[PDB]
């Protein structure tokens, strides 16, 4: 956004 | 009671909603309206019911009763006695069974397939058998009007049945033969096609049911061929929808279906409309069942001299000639070019070369409509086809020549950017020599057009080379134009020559600087002298010709007449379609002046809310009325169940939207100067939100909310809070009756940002228990929609275009999750450990995300959520391990790198925030995640993410957890595993505990003698990978004053130094100075  | 006194004025209402004064009839409409919902339908159903009464007044109450049980079932029927709801529901059947006048007898059969639709649970299974069961036996029964109102009632709803196939399927098809082998009545023949059409449709992936049903076929063509010599396209249309919703239907006679459709479209008696249709059923076919289609190339071949003949048909959107170029362009981009080019080739060349202008004119236009789809089978023969084109400006007829026209601009969008970087040099003189040159000025205009289309697919590298001549050509032209616009008032070309220089002022942007003072005097002597109605689009067109000149040039070089511009774009509505030029001009404006924009949003934010705030025009109806009010064209139809369609008035749809977005732009760009503005546009965004007319609005007005709370923050917590209670309940309501994904998925991160925003404390009880219940019921179509595609995946309907959908619907599903998770996250960091009791109701389904076999984007999603509540809820979350503890565990060696990702995260945040209770998993934990980082191919694209959240976590268990590993041990390997670049967040983690490795009174980190300096220096100078952030990172300051202490030790610093590579020192220095 990315991310985890 | 007062019932016969009540219904008897109810009577004398019936009566005025029927007056011919419009004064009465709107005194009539207005009481009606204030009537509730649950009075109304027992008041309708009753005048129905009274025979003896007048037929208008009866007729009159069963449109009314129609449009009731459409518009709001809901506010109606479940909330009448059960008693009252029984003797709705067995009237009904006895007003159709008693009826003798057929105009009533079928409006009563839509009001009962209307109430039968909505009595059909979630399960699948008929509320109302006496419905089904009046059905069953009318089809039986001796009495016509009976049969035929069983027919009805079954074309208005199929699927009246939870036993369809079940034992009712021979009882369907048995009905529907002998209502259409019986020539002896006219209107039940086509009134059973129709509903065969309606049953198939209403089974859109029964290839079984389409099997048993492929017997019905051969007789509803006969119904088309049938229908359509008596001046009746019904039975057509129905032909048009199975081929565009359910063409594998077809396919048993697909070769009779294709020749009905070419004779139809071929059969010169026909109407327009009826044989524009009959052609639309092949071109559908091309684009819904093309593999299907490709098996009778025969049929293809002779579409393509029918559509021909249309654009020959000269003497407009619904003309033969519009028609059947819009046809060759979908039918071309269906089939593809590979088998397009070789049929229409030979034939386009032929009619070239024709001595009638018509066809001429038709091989022009049959060009430019079949560059979309065959263009890469066109690149060979493209040289020819230019000089040919480029020699019909030259045309005796100019019709011919406007087509020309047409040609060059089409080549310039299909055959783009090629087309530009080999054609420029004859196509700019040729268009350019019939723009100034040539007498007619209705070619010149055509002319301007395409070197509009030229400019604007010509990529800047492209065009500068040429822009001098180009832009003094436009000059002399514009010139000349503006002395004829003084002393005649003529603007056709002018218009066209204004937008030509506006598209290549945008094209060549800062290029476009040495050319401001030629064009700009003369464009505001423009709109100074367009002041009248007729010179509107004019005014409009030179409105964004100035702001797209000076958005190029920038704010240094339009700042002169910024000012004067403002102020004349102003004085139009002082001195008064235009609207849609005006909203843009602004944002350009707003764009290019930055901040100092602010000062200007007094007097353009009142039309501003104005356009944001326009009405759509509601359309109901049924059949015949979609192709009554095509004349607008500004007009859009959805064909809806029971063939009655709504309507839409498209006419303002796209100025609200644009308007919409720009408030948007004004939020986050003019944040200070926009508080002023808040609470009426939170007003105006808020109703927006379920605004299903178009897409773009709810999803401005989802985006302006988070956007609007940053602003009233300014105001202080009071202000701040009472806007957030204008939205807190509009944001939840939408995400459980959003019907888009995008859409939804941008409520829901609108929630998610207004919630962190907030903090603790912004939700009530009523708000979480609506918000529990609607992210459950997310969480249960996420896992029903997995379910179905699974036994989709093996169906007899399954095929290629099922695949691709499956997928979509798959991504869509997974773009919902992360947005569940996303507003979890923020109730989870706001809330804290408080809302673990609440979260409950959840953990069921998250916990299923996590199952083994779940797809990896659900392990992914399910830990996410478990990392949060990790991270944010301990030391309470420990209540929970027996739900996510041994999972996290496992997961940290799974297959998907974005699974490691999680569950390693998690394993760290739990030693960082976790507490006490999870020392014997942090133990366990950290031989699993060093097993993960020393595998090979860690550091891949694919992988690095994961494994950098692994050695991220491996160092919050030696930092937080120094009792549960062996740091001395651990820490030589770790410090090999950094630097971390691609986690920016995890960087800082990890540089923050190096440096209080370093820091510390026995830094082991730094190796007997320091011998890992070096090493240390090394990782520090990949602050080239922008890991480290001088500014917010505080850890910026830590990292430098490590390194400069070692500047003390002249040995140590020269031998760190000398071990980095130039760009390496250059990156230490660039830290020293900043931290
Ligand atoms: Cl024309
Ligand atoms: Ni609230
Ligand atoms: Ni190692």
């Amino acid at each position: 956004f990315r991310v985890r | 009671a007062m019932a016969a006194a009540e219904q008897q004025q109810f009577y004398l209402l019936l009566g005025n909603l029927l007056s011919p004064d419009n004064v009465v009839r709107k005194q009539a409409e207005e009481t009606y309206e204030n009537i509730p919902g649950q009075s109304k339908i027992t008041f309708l159903l009753q005048a129905i019911r009274n025979t003896t009464a007048a037929e208008e007044a009866r007729q009159m109450a069963a449109v009314l009763l129609r449009r009731l049980l459409s518009s709001a079932f809901d506010e109606v029927y479940p909330a009448l006695p059960s008693d009252v709801q029984t003797a709705i529901k067995s009237e009904l059947l006895m007003i159709i069974q008693m009826e003798t006048q057929s105009s009533m007898r079928k409006k009563v059969c839509d009001i009962a397939a209307e109430l039968a639709r909505n009595l059909i649970d979630e399960d699948g299974n008929n509320q109302w058998p006496e419905g089904l069961k009046f059905l069953f036996d009318s089809v039986s029964s001796q009495n016509v009007g009976l049969r035929e109102a069983a027919l009805h009632i079954f074309w208005n709803f199929p699927g009246i049945f939870g036993n369809q196939q079940q034992h009712y399927l021979d009882v369907i098809k048995r009905m529907l033969v002998q209502c259409m082998q019986d020539q002896e009545h006219p209107s039940i023949r086509t009134l059973s096609a129709r509903a065969t059409a309606a049953f198939i449709l209403a089974n859109e992936h029964n290839v079984a049911l389409f099997k048993h049903f492929a017997d019905l076929l051969p007789g509803f063509l006969q119904a088309v061929n049938d229908s359509c010599y008596q001046n009746d396209d019904s039975v057509l249309k129905s032909l048009v929808e199975i081929a565009d919703t359910v063409p594998k239907y077809l396919r048993p006679h697909l070769e009779a279906t294709l020749q009905l459709s070419l004779k139809l479209c071929g059969d010169t008696s026909l109407n327009n409309m009826q044989r524009q249709l009959a052609l639309e059923v092949i071109v559908t076919l091309s684009e819904t069942a093309a593999a299907m289609l490709r098996k009778h190339t025969n049929i293809v071949a002779q579409t393509i001299p029918q559509m021909l003949a249309m654009m020959v048909d000269l003497e407009d959107f619904d003309s033969n000639a519009v028609a059947g170029e819009s046809a060759l362009d979908r039918m071309a981009c269906g089939l593809g070019g590979k088998l397009v080019l070789p049929m229409i080739k030979e034939h386009i060349m032929q009619m070239l070369q024709n001595p009638d202008w018509k066809y001429r004119h038709a091989g022009l236009m049959a060009l430019s409509a079949i560059g979309e789809g065959c263009h890469q089978q066109m690149e060979g023969i493209l040289n020819e086809i230019v000089n040919f084109v480029l020699l019909f400006l030259q045309d005796p007829h100019p019709r011919v020549r406007y087509a020309a026209c047409n040609a060059v601009g089409q080549m310039a969008t299909d055959f783009a950017p090629g087309f530009q970087k080999k054609f420029h040099e004859k196509v700019i003189a040729a268009l350019l020599q019939t723009m100034e040159d040539q007498g007619n000025q209705r070619v010149q205009a055509h002319a301007a057009a395409a070197l509009i289309n030229f400019t604007e697919d010509c990529p800047k590298s492209l065009l500068i080379p040429y822009l001098d001549n180009l832009v003094k050509h436009l000059h002399s032209i514009m010139v000349l134009k503006l002395q004829e616009l003084i002393q005649k008032g003529t603007k056709l070309v002018l218009e066209q020559v204004v937008t030509s220089i506006a598209s290549v002022a945008d094209t060549a942007e800062e290029k476009f600087v040495p050319y401001y003072d030629l064009f700009m005097p003369s464009l505001k002597h423009i709109v100074e002298n367009a002041v009248q109605k007729e010179l509107r689009l004019l005014r409009g067109k030179t409105i964004e010709c100035i702001s797209l000149i000076g958005l190029a040039v920038g704010k240094e070089k339009f700042m002169q007449d910024a000012s004067d511009v403002m102020q004349l774009l102003l004085k139009t509505q002082t001195d008064f379609p235009q609207i849609s030029y005006m909203i843009s001009a602004w944002a350009r404006m707003c764009k290019i002046l930055g901040k100092e924009f602010q000062q200007y949003l007094p007097v353009v934010m009142g039309p501003l809310m104005k356009t944001a705030s326009i009405k759509p025009e509601v359309a109901l109806l049924d059949t015949q009325d979609m192709e009554n009010m095509s004349d607008d064209d500004g007009w859009e139809f959805v064909n809806l169940g029971d063939q009655q369609s709504f309507g839409i008035k498209t006419a303002g749809l796209e100025e609200k939207s644009t308007a919409c977005q720009m408030l948007v732009c004004y939020a986050k760009e003019l944040k200070e100067g926009f508080v002023e503005y808040t609470e009426q546009v939170v007003k105006l965004m808020v109703p927006l939100l379920k605004f299903y007319f178009h897409d773009g609005v709810r999803v401005a007005a989802a985006e302006s909310m988070p956007l609007l709370l940053e602003c009233a923050r300014v105001r202080g917590p009071e202000y701040l809070t009472q806007m957030w209670h204008f939205m807190c309940d509009a944001l939840i309501k939408a995400i459980g009756t959003e019907p888009d994904s995008d859409v939804l998925s941008e409520i829901m991160h609108s929630f998610a940002k207004c919630i962190e925003v907030m903090g603790d404390g912004c939700l009530n009880n009523e708000h979480f228990e609506e918000l529990g219940g609607i992210l459950k019921a997310k969480l249960e179509e996420h896992f029903k929609n997995q379910e179905l595609r699974q036994v989709k995946r093996q169906d007899e309907d399954y095929d290629e275009q099922v695949e691709e959908s499956l997928q979509d619907e798959d991504d869509n599903d997974v773009y919902i999750l992360t947005k569940v998770s996303d507003i979890l996250h923020s109730i989870f960091s706001s809330y804290k450990e408080k809302v673990l009791p609440w979260f409950e109701q959840l953990l069921p389904l998250i916990v299923n995300l996590i199952c083994p076999h779940r797809p990896w984007p659900d392990r992914q999603w399910g830990l996410c959520i478990f990392d949060d509540v990790i991270e944010h809820c301990s030391p309470a979350s420990f209540k929970y391990a027996e739900y996510f503890l041994r999972p996290m565990l496992q997961y940290v060696c799974d297959n998907s790198p974005e699974v490691r990702q999680a569950a390693a995260y998690g394993l760290g945040v739990m030693a960082q925030y976790g507490g006490d209770n999870y020392r014997p998993f942090c133990t366990e934990a950290l031989p699993l995640l060093v097993r993960v980082i020393q595998s090979a191919d860690s550091k891949t694209k694919e992988n690095v993410n994961a494994t950098e959240n692994c050695i991220s976590a491996v160092g919050k268990i030696m930092k937080f957890k120094p009792d549960c590993v062996n740091v001395e041990e651990v820490l030589p390997h770790w410090l090999s595993w950094l630097p971390l670049h691609e986690d920016k967040e995890e960087a800082v983690q990890t540089f923050n505990y190096l440096c209080d490795l370093i820091e510390s009174n026995h830094p082991i980190v730094l190796g007997p003698n320091n011998t890992n300096l070096p090493k240390i220096f090394s990782i520090i100078a990949e602050g080239e990978m922008h890991e480290a952030i001088k500014h917010e990172d505080p850890c910026a300051k830590r990292l430098a004053n490590v390194v400069r202490q070692v500047q003390t030790s002249g040995g140590l610093w020269t031998e760190c130094i000398a071990q980095l590579s130039p760009e390496q020192q250059a990156a230490i220095q660039e830290l020293l100075n900043s931290a």
